[PDB]
């Protein structure tokens, strides 16, 4: 799993953020370097192995206002090595960079069966 | 008791540019006064009503590109309080906020004399941020009346910035100002009052 | 909107000895300033954090055996603010509080300039009961931010003495400081925020 892009939370009740696995700590633990620079140990139950976030997924899109709202992924595009998500909010679509696209606790939990690492105790 | 995830200071300084940094100060003083001459006040802690209608600590977001956390904190404290120069010796902890935005919250704490604390209050009402970002300083009541809600539990039932409520309970515990069991009981009575109010 | 049964003044003065009387003052000023150079502040009104951890207006109980309503009000106003004396011309309303005790709450109001209002704030921090019965003065934010909770709705989600919250909403209406439609939606936004906050647990 080392080197794979993931979306993961670093707290049991937090949001899922994009990052990469950097080290297999063992016993279901992994060291994760988030795209924002935060690095910590994360349990496999908190890790989603999906990249990019699939189409029609409900996500949380961060505006640079410090505003945020739920949206639905409607497309992806890679521009100069950077991934962008087309997010639809009540019929309007806009492009968001990868670090602006996260998953709420409830949004990411709904992806654990298809993409979650585990184990799940 | 709600608790944010802690992060060491050196690890917080390694966070990338997508992380915002805030610095807030909990100023407090031993208080030998007695309310009505009967209720020992023990300590007085300064919080403030913010522009957005929530209670929080003095301070705010800081720019860490070219300055230490202490310089940024003293800049914001200069605008919101008009006094005080805090140092690295007053640094207490750093917590990652609950999101969804990436924010690390650095908490500072400094014990003053009651006269010094009052001088901060006097300086705050003449400050640049008074009537704009800061709507007024308030002292935290740390006593509980015989009805089990008057004072500290009622205060905890107000509307807080979630980070500030966690920081207040964290600091009161680790600074040995309130036993953890009493913090849990006060928070349970506050939550109870909030539950019954919505009925 | 929480509504207390309003009663006129001379009816309150004829209530029996089993009724307690409280007098509180809403001090307010027209505010021409803008928050973040975008959001008009419109008005600033003074409330306070009380010893019991609740928000309320300056004022307190008045013992009618020895004080008139105005003298009883000005007694604690001198202790909590100092530099102010109100008269019967400042009287606004009287309401009967909720259960269980029998209390009639008299409300006074006085429009100041923003400079006079700030002078009251400066005086209150030097007052006799500061740090005792009064833990600090706060200005009410009457605006609402773009997120529809920041400002007045968040403020209404704080812990008030129930009489004070009713008196604030009542006075903001009759003093032509907030349209009733904005008071309703701020209250609804405050209630929904209170519900969302309690559903974060567990």
């Amino acid at each position: 799993f080392v080197g794979l892009r993931v979306v993961a939370k670093w707290s049991s009740n937090g949001y899922f953020y994009s990052g990469k696995i950097t080290r297999d700590v063992g016993a279901g633990k992994y060291k994760l370097l988030f795209d924002d620079g935060y690095e910590c140990d994360v349990l496999g139950k908190d890790i989603l192995l999906c990249d990019p976030i699939p189409l029609d997924t409900e996500v949380t899109a961060l505006s640079e206002d410090e505003y945020f709202s739920a949206g639905v992924v409607k497309g992806h595009r890679k521009e100069s090595g950077e991934l962008y998500y087309s997010i639809e909010k009540e019929g309007q679509r806009k492009w968001y960079k990868r670090m602006a696209v996260i998953l709420s606790l409830e949004q990411g939990n709904r992806l654990r069966e298809q993409y979650g690492l585990g184990p799940y105790e | 008791v709600p608790e944010l995830k802690q992060i060491s200071r050196v690890e917080a300084m390694r966070l990338g540019p997508g992380w915002s940094h805030s610095c807030h100060a909990m100023l407090y003083a031993a208080n030998p006064g007695q309310l009505f001459g009967r209720i020992p006040m023990r300590f007085s802690v300064l919080m403030q009503m913010r522009f957005d209608g929530l209670l929080g600590f003095p301070g705010g977001f800081v720019d860490r590109r070219f300055w230490s956390l202490e310089d940024g904190l003293n800049r914001v404290l200069g605008l919101g309080l008009g006094c005080l120069r805090l140092t690295e010796a007053d640094y207490l902890s750093s917590h990652l906020t609950e999101g969804p935005h990436r924010v690390v919250a650095h908490l500072y704490a400094r014990q003053l004399t009651l006269e010094q604390l009052h001088a901060v209050e006097i300086s705050a009402v003449h400050s640049r941020d008074h009537g704009l970002e800061v709507l007024g300083l308030v002292r935290v009541p740390l006593y509980t009346q015989k009805d089990r809600v008057g004072g500290f539990p009622n205060f905890l039932s107000n509307a807080f910035v979630s980070t500030a409520k966690c920081q207040l309970l964290f600091a009161l515990k680790v600074l040995n100002m309130m036993p953890e069991e009493k913090l849990v009981e006060a928070l349970a009575a506050a939550t109870e009052k909030q539950k019954k109010a919505l009925e």
